[PDB]
């Protein structure tokens, strides 16, 4: 609940092939940053952790998807 | 990294070496990733029919 | 209200079972319906507005015999009964397509009527949210990466449709997953008849722009500009008449949200230019905000497990694209059929559904013509442009296209020739017409080769066997090449049964009687001349003294057996005029010389009569027949409702019910004399013959009672329900159906009268799909049993979890989703059907769920004065 639903994270596959003296493109005092950041996993990780322990429990599993046979 | 060659060095020239990469071995595919991500050689013994 | 019973305490429950009880109890209180029956099947069955128009009758029916391996393989070997039913109600039971989805998915898109359809498949919910993809998540129960691939719908991804001087399409933002339908308004103002100009979305403020001359003009390039200012297209070079030209071009809001004019400036080498223009305007609209196609893709795609991308394929490869009707559902039942009875791609069942091999390459997929034709690239790709009239004939060369096409289907140059012919018997020239259409053909010919186990040479002898010989699939439709593939489905499944090749097969259906004078035969005609020297016409009955010498000339048959081989020889006539024994006789003790190939051509006439009268032997022997099935088959066809004025036909279908005949006389056993008698008169009944074939006496009489009460393509008569084949045969259908479903044949006519499309359109109330599950779950094992239950409370959770969100659900308790009924109701649904429970279980997890809810402050107002309590 308190994470929501997981963001739609599309991945870009647009790459202008710069040159390295044209890609010294800096900061001093089609895309304004010539790379693009990553996923950032371990947060993404937050729903696939819950994901797999409420599966488990809908299945009947234990915390390693063993089965298991309580009364 | 799958393959056999004389060695480069410089008394190493007469020793055929043999090599295999453990990405093609394929060992943890043998159990199901929930029994544990962390997968270590603990010990390695060599047979040579 | 929960009683503290023992049972409530110590019975073992599945779970969700009791979460559907209770969703059932909360829906059936609205709407007031009198019971959990008419919630599940007049409520759940034709509400299109959720999740699913869940049928449950459809579902329970459905899985039943999917528990029952053969996948309705059982009822296709059974004519008798499949012929009852319309091929749509066994297709739809494979493809998992409910009445009522069908009768959605049939429907079709009229522009005009897209707020009404909308309103009919969809609750009052603005298209502004459903249209996102965080509403499309929920309504549809989909992941986004599946979101993701339901792009394009329009007629194409491609070349897109124009009319009433418009198009209409979605564009989805790369970014935000936002989707807008667009129209691009294109109205001429000058020369439209000059050339043309096509612009199509490709992104937000990205456009494809097409172009087509219908006058040439020597330019020296082309120039099309916005507004006649900015560049957007440019050209080098004169382009051409009928032929399309595009680039991808930007056009922002200042371009395209006013009415704005693409002029097309043909510039000569001279100062001088042509000029064609038309009117665009692009812009969003609401009105459009509807893709319908879109709701019938998702289901249809969910129904049959099948990726979008393939689906497209499927069902643009067939008909008019951007939409879905009943002519590709036709295509993709038949596709499933297909994929489901063989190991094959669903690209290959593609094709055997009469459909082209795709040179259309898409979503990181190469196409199926170069997968098929230039994965071999022999120094250069083979086109399929019509120009390239490689000659594909035995004894002849060509270029190395002629070795792609030799490798794409992976046969020898006199096979690829006979398959060349297969597809067009009339193509006797040294030449491929180098389309899709005959490829397509070659490769259905290959494909039926080798999902049958059959030779391409087998492929003309089966065909002659089956009695399709000289079939052109360049002109067959695809309701013949359906059927002429399921009589192969019986056909060479039955030599895959009986062990028998294509070629025996052949000659055992083969009437050319070769004719010749040789020793192998001759001496077969002197053997029965000497043996009938001291005999004559007029002395002795020549049917008579003439099968023994037959039956121990020819391949060590009894007399009887002879007997019946010289009448089927007769009736067949294995001559050039027709051709008896007595003519056989009157043609050896005339112009005839013991020894002597000739005399008169009548000595070829004699020599065909003897192969003829082998060739029933040989059959006799290959189908196990007895000598008094024998006797009846040939001599007295009349009560197998067959040839009947004649022995029966050499046709492989009268050969294949020969043997399955011979096996019911095999099963008679020792009886089998007396019911052949009793067969050939009218002395058979119920008991009698289940006594013979080791059936039960009722089972064998409910048989006949639907055999003959039902009507058939074996018509059956109930004077004669017992003593003539077709109606035998009949029985024992409804008799193997009954007992592979354990449910007594009033039980099996009950999955008969279902359809889809019906031909005389009585579609099923739901009480005939009520009647047939329940006749149907109770021929299972507990084994099987439990699966189905556990299956159907899965789905069943999932079906009124989705109804009870959108209808009953008040909008006090903010629940969204099925997570949040469960903290809601207290209860789960997602928890599979595996769980076991009690009904005081469940009541103590709903209260301790309650409460730690209440103490942990996730409820926002539990009372004080309560929760200080020591408890």
């Amino acid at each position: 609940h308190l994470l929501g639903d997981k963001p739609y994270l599309p991945l870009s596959t647009t790459w202008s092939d710069p040159r390295l003296d044209r890609a010294a493109d800096i900061t001093t005092q089609t895309l304004t940053d010539l790379f693009l950041p990553q996923i950032n996993e371990v947060m993404m990780n937050y729903w696939q952790t819950l994901a797999q322990r409420v599966y488990n429990l809908r299945h009947n599993l234990s915390i390693d998807g063993q089965p298991l046979y309580l009364p | 990294n799958n393959n056999l060659a004389f060695g480069a060095g410089t008394d190493t020239k007469t020793s055929l070496q043999a090599s295999v990469s453990f990405a093609d071995l394929k060992i943890r595919e043998d159990y199901p990733a929930s029994l544990g991500k962390i997968r270590r050689i603990k010990q390695i013994s060599v047979t040579l029919p | 209200s929960m009683a503290l019973s023992q049972q409530n305490m110590d019975i073992e429950l599945s779970t969700l079972s009791l979460s559907n009880e209770l969703l059932l109890e909360s829906i059936k209180t609205e709407s007031k319906l009198e019971n959990y029956t008419k919630v599940m099947e007049m409520l759940s069955t034709f509400r299109p507005s959720g999740a699913t128009p869940y049928h449950d009758a459809y579902e329970n029916v459905r899985e039943v015999i999917q528990l029952q391996d053969p996948g309705l393989e059982q009822l296709n070997a059974s004519p008798a009964i499949a012929g009852l039913m319309h091929q749509a109600s066994l297709l739809g039971i494979n493809a998992s397509i409910s009445p009522e989805l069908f009768n959605i998915l049939t429907e079709e898109i009229t522009e005009g009527n897209a707020e009404e359809l909308y309103k009919k498949n969809f609750g009052n919910i603005e298209p502004a949210s459903l249209a996102m993809p965080e509403y499309l998540k929920r309504y549809y129960n989909l992941s986004d990466e599946e979101l993701s691939q339901f792009i394009g719908k329009a007629s194409n991804f491609g070349q897109q449709e124009y009319s009433n001087n418009q198009l209409i399409t979605p564009v989805v933002n790369s970014s935000d997953g936002t989707v807008k339908v667009y129209r691009i308004t294109r109205e001429y103002t000058t020369n439209a008849y000059q050339m043309d100009v096509e612009l199509f979305p490709f992104g937000g403020e990205n456009y494809r722009l097409d172009y087509k001359f219908k006058n040439f003009y020597n330019a020296s390039y082309l120039s099309i500009k916005l507004n006649d200012k900015r560049e957007l297209v440019r050209t080098e070079g004169a382009p051409q008449v009928n032929i399309e030209y595009s680039a991808n071009i930007t056009l922002n809001t200042a371009d395209i949200s006013q009415p704005f004019e693409i002029g097309l400036t043909r510039v000569l080498p001279s100062g001088s230019w042509a000029y064609a223009a038309a009117k665009f305007t692009v812009e969003e609209y609401n009105q459009y905000s509807f893709l319908l196609k879109l709701n019938k893709a998702i289901r249809l795609s969910r129904a049959t497990e099948l990726s979008p991308t393939i689906l497209e394929g499927i069902v643009r490869s067939v008909n008019l694209q951007l939409d879905i009707n009943t002519d590709v559902l036709g295509k993709v039942f038949l596709t499933k059929y297909y994929m489901q009875r063989y190991a094959i791609h669903a690209e290959t069942a593609l094709i055997l559904c009469n459909a082209p091999i795709s040179q259309r390459s898409y979503d990181n997929q190469p196409s199926q013509f170069d997968r098929l034709f230039n994965t071999p690239l022999l120094n250069g790709q083979y086109f399929s442009t019509g120009d390239e009239e490689i000659d594909l004939n035995s004894g002849s060369t060509g270029d190395w296209r002629k070795t792609i096409l030799k490798r794409a289907f992976n046969i020898d140059d006199v096979s690829l020739f006979r398959l060349l012919k297969i597809t067009d018997h009339d193509n006797k020239d040294g030449k491929i017409k180098n389309n899709l259409k005959n490829l397509s053909n070659l490769y259905i010919g290959k494909l039926l080769a080798d999902i049958h186990q059959l030779t391409i040479d087998e492929l003309d002898l089966l065909l002659i066997a089956v009695g399709e010989g000289k079939t052109n699939l360049s002109a067959i439709s695809d309701k013949q090449l359906a059927t002429l593939i399921r009589k192969l489905n019986t056909i060479t499944s039955w030599l895959h049964t009986q062990k028998w090749s294509v070629f025996q097969l052949f000659i055992m259906t083969s009437t050319s009687y070769n004719k010749t004078l040789t020793p192998e035969i001759k001496n077969l005609l002197d053997t029965v001349y000497h043996g009938l020297q001291g005999f004559d016409k007029d002395k002795a009955d020549l049917l008579h003294v003439m099968a023994p010498y037959i039956a121990a000339t020819l391949q060590l048959s009894s007399e009887n057996v002879a007997h019946s081989v010289l009448l089927w020889a007769d009736k067949l006539q294995p001559g050039d005029g027709a051709m008896t024994a007595e003519k056989f006789w009157d043609w050896l003790n005339t112009k005839y010389t013991p020894g002597s190939s000739e005399a008169v051509e009548t000595q070829e006439h004699i020599v065909q009569y003897c192969q003829a009268l082998a060739q029933l032997e040989m059959v006799y022997h290959s189908t196990g027949i007895n000598e008094n099935a024998f006797r009846l088959f040939v001599t007295k066809p009349e009560m197998f409702g067959a040839a009947t004025g004649a022995a029966p036909a050499h046709d492989a279908l009268s050969l294949i019910m020969l043997t399955r005949f011979a096996d019911w006389v095999n099963a008679l056993g020792e009886k089998a004399s007396s019911v052949l008698a009793a067969f050939e008169a009218n002395s058979l009944t119920a008991e009698q013959l289940a006594d013979a074939m080791n059936l039960d006496a009722n089972l064998l009489l409910q048989a006949s009672i639907q055999a003959q009460n039902h009507q058939h393509l074996p018509p059956v008569t109930p004077e004669n329900a017992f003593s003539c084949w077709t109606s035998i045969n009949t029985i024992l259908q409804w008799v193997n159906v009954a007992q592979q479903l354990n449910v007594a044949p009033q039980g099996v006519s009950a999955l008969v009268g279902l359809d889809y499309i019906e031909s005389m359109k009585e579609t099923p109330t739901y009480a005939q799909w009520e009647n047939a599950a329940g006749v149907l779950t109770a021929g299972l094992n507990s084994q099987q049993a439990n699966t189905l239950h556990a299956f159907l409370d899965e789905s069943r959770s999932a079906a009124l979890s989705t109804y009870y969100i959108r209808q009953v659900a008040k909008a006090a308790a903010a629940i969204k989703s099925r997570d949040d009924l469960y903290q809601y109701l207290l209860i789960d649904n997602q928890v599979s059907a595996a769980i076991k429970t009690t009904r005081i279980a469940e009541a103590i997890a709903s209260i301790q769920l309650y409460v730690n809810r209440a103490l942990e402050n996730v409820e926002e107002n539990a009372n004080s004065g309560v929760i200080s309590r020591q408890f």
